[PDB]
């Protein structure tokens, strides 16, 4: 809500690289661009957008953006085939494009080369690998087991999916969590915990410290984690995730993307900056110099960056992986899957028993509105309006 | 199932700004679907309520909530 354009991007993303692109826009156009990194901008943008005041451009995962679309402007691209078709699919909601894809942020297997010259290509190796490394005085493999984003790549490897896709749509009723592939995947992860190869309590924070310290041989993470391994003076490399039962681990992949706020009047100015400054081999490089994006949506600079085994490995994990659906019911997937996994590790429920639960919990509507007394049928509450109600609340 | 709150008890209506995330996800998507004067059963899942944390001391983790809501007036 002004005559210059304001950009919001996360603190781990290297805003100073973006700033130098904005300064080049200023030398060429005169328009001043300021890039901010608010503490909880992902949650903050919806609250402020509803008032009709928020930044002109916002940079997040494509997945959050699907919810913004059910508060965000259609971009118009024509000869913008500089980006891959699969990256464009990330930013498409009801056949409309919500944003400009930037980076492909797929999980990978990262490994200390001095602790392990050649990483294991299979999951089944890691137990045997851990005994050899445990004797030396270190671990094999530490990553976040709390959040299902990191456990899922193993789980969906031998089959099993959030929501089946048919006739160009997602089917919120058809969930692939209580099938054999899911069970085999999960049971292998539980067994690794049962055999003291991994600890249920370990989280992202704990795992990050150990790999950066050099206490663990391998971790699992995105290119968001690369700058911290760099600073930690640890000889590391990024490879393909280990296969499970000869099938590749299929991580859900997030795409860093640039959307425009409907309440931004600077849409024409913002579009020029994204289309003709950000999505440029030099533009993207300025960012990557500050903090790496891994694989990028632009083909120009991706063909350059993929000479690095890290970026080449990232894209590989993204291809064998599937792109993260942006549909709302994914909230209820992640919730269903996080509780299933955590309780399998806890030994609260059996694997077969937790995934049974998950298959139900994932497909359940967030809210069902059944009528008691009908309304006028005309007037509906609109964002920024105060609702006056009576209510009775109780547990089901 | 046990009752944790009622406005009709206190006999003062409850006012919230839609889309400001003052209330749970189930209320924002849910009351947005009600016409003015309408009364409806909101069956909210934990994801759209307080999820795995719950509300400390009042609502357990993984608790599906049921709300009897009557949309009285817009302001
Ligand atoms: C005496 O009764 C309490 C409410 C009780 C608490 C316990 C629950 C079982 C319950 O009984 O409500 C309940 O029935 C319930 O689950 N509700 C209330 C009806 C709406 C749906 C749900 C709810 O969202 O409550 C809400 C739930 C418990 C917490 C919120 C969930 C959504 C999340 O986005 C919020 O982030 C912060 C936190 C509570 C509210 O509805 C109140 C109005 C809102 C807040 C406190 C926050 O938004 C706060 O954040 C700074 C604000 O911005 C407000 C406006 C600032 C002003 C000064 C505060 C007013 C406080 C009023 C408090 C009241 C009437």
């Amino acid at each position: 809500e002004e005559g210059k354009l304001v950009i919001w991007i996360n603190g781990d993303k290297g805003y100073n690289g973006l700033a130098e692109v904005g300064k080049k826009f200023e030398k060429d156009t005169g328009i001043k661009v300021t890039v901010e990194h608010p503490d909880k901008l992902e949650e903050k943008f919806p609250q402020v957008a509803a008032t009709g005041d928020g930044p002109d451009i916002i940079f997040w995962a494509h997945d959050r953006f699907g919810g913004y679309a059910q508060a965000e402007i259609t971009p118009a691209a024509a000869f913008q085939d500089k980006l891959y078709p699969f990256t464009w699919d990330a930013v498409r909601y009801n056949g409309k494009l919500i944003a400009y894809p930037i980076a492909v942020e797929a999980l990978s297997l990262i490994y200390n080369k001095d602790l392990l010259p050649n990483p294991p290509k299979t999951w089944e190796e890691i137990p045997a690998l851990d005994k050899e490394l445990k004797a030396k005085g270190k671990s094999a493999l530490m990553f976040n087991l709390q959040e299902p984003y990191f456990t899922w790549p193993l789980i969906a490897a031998d089959g099993g999916y959030a929501f089946k896709y048919a006739a160009g749509k997602y089917d919120i009723k058809d969930v692939g969590v209580d099938n054999a592939g899911a069970k085999a995947g999960l049971t292998f992860l539980v067994d690794l915990i049962k055999n003291k190869h991994m600890n249920a309590d370990t989280d992202y924070s704990i795992a990050e410290a150990a790999f950066n310290k050099g206490e663990t041989a391998m971790t699992i993470n995105g290119p968001w984690a690369w700058s911290n391994i760099d600073t930690s003076a640890v000889n590391y490399g990024v490879t393909v995730l280990p296969t499970f039962k000869g099938q590749p681990s299929k991580p859900f992949v997030g795409v860093l993307s640039a959307g425009i706020n409907a309440a931004s009047p600077n849409k024409e100015l913002a579009k020029e900056f994204l289309e003709n400054y950000l999505l440029t081999d030099e533009g993207l490089e300025a960012v990557n110099k500050d903090k790496p994006l891994g694989a990028v949506a632009l083909k120009s600079y991706e063909e350059e960056l993929a000479k690095d085994p890290r970026i080449a490995a990232t894209m590989e994990n993204a291809q064998k992986g599937e792109i993260m659906p942006n549909i709302p019911q994914m909230s209820a997937f992640w919730y269903a899957v996080r509780t299933a996994v955590i309780n399998a590790a806890s030994g609260r429920q059996t694997v077969d028993e937790a995934l049974k639960d998950a298959q139900t919990n994932a497909a359940a509507m967030g809210v069902q509105v059944e009528t008691i007394s009908p309304g006028d049928g005309r007037t509906f509450p609109k964002r920024g309006q105060t609702c006056v109600v009576h209510y009775t609340g109780m547990l089901e | 199932g046990k009752k944790f709150d009622s406005s009709r008890d206190r006999n003062k209506p409850f006012k919230f700004m839609l889309g400001k995330q003052e209330v749970i996800r189930g209320w924002e998507e849910g009351v947005a679907q009600m016409s003015v004067g309408q009364r409806a059963k909101l069956t909210i899942s934990p994801d759209y309520a307080y999820g795995a944390t719950g509300h400390p001391g009042i609502i357990p983790p993984h608790a599906t909530l049921v709300f009897d809501v009557e949309l009285l007036k817009l302001e």
